[PDB]
């Protein structure tokens, strides 16, 4: 059996997207396994005390 | 205090203006210039503990209250040096659940390790005043034992 995702729905109904497909496409676009992460610090994290926010 | 003719350090009526020095009603100064820097946090009996909400104003500089004898010298100092500015440290010297938090938005974070262990040497309040060391604002509850009532 073969599960369509990035294809035209005629009935809007044929071929929704799960969030678990997704993410495979998207660690297959980027190269990624479950062993690594995509991080982007868009502003600094801020350490106070014993704490980083 | 309220300004008086011959009362008070003033040069007035007739020029150039003139000051008497009489016996007993002599010359008594009206105020201070500026007297809205000058706020005592007065300690009148001995209190145990405190739940104390302090507001700090700079970032980095050891924010925290002390504590004055009656002579103007330090015997305890709960103070804490904080890497960002935490909207509010709340401090409670309640011996059985002693909390040291700094709150900063929702995030809460203790305040244990960077506390100044060496100024913090007794937690009974004695008699004199509380200074207020790198802070805006400050609200405290103070529960002071009586043993019959």
């Amino acid at each position: 059996t073969i599960k369509n995702f990035t294809f035209f729905s005629p009935n809007s109904t044929e071929f929704p997207v799960g969030s678990n497909n997704d993410g495979k496409l998207y660690m297959m676009l980027t190269g990624m396994d479950y062993r690594t992460i995509r991080r982007k610090d868009w502003s600094s994290p801020l350490n106070t005390a014993l704490n980083v926010q | 205090g309220k300004v008086i003719a011959g009362m008070s350090k003033i040069y007035g009526g007739t020029a150039p203006g003139n000051y008497k020095y009489i016996k007993g009603t002599s010359y008594t100064y009206y105020g201070e210039s500026d007297i809205d820097r000058l706020s005592r946090w007065d300690i009148k009996e001995e209190i145990f503990s405190f739940m104390g909400i302090l507001y700090p104003k700079l970032p980095k500089t050891p924010a925290g209250v002390r504590f004055l004898d009656d002579i103007g010298n330090e015997y305890t100092a709960i103070v804490f040096k904080t890497e960002q500015v935490q909207d509010y440290i709340l401090i409670n010297t309640d011996v059985n659940d002693e909390t040291y938090q700094g709150w900063k938005g929702t995030t809460a974070l203790n305040l244990f390790p960077v506390m100044d262990f060496e100024r913090y040497r007794t937690r009974i309040i004695e008699k004199g005043q509380m200074e207020l060391i790198n802070l805006s604002k400050a609200e405290f509850k103070i529960k002071r034992k009586a043993d019959f009532v």
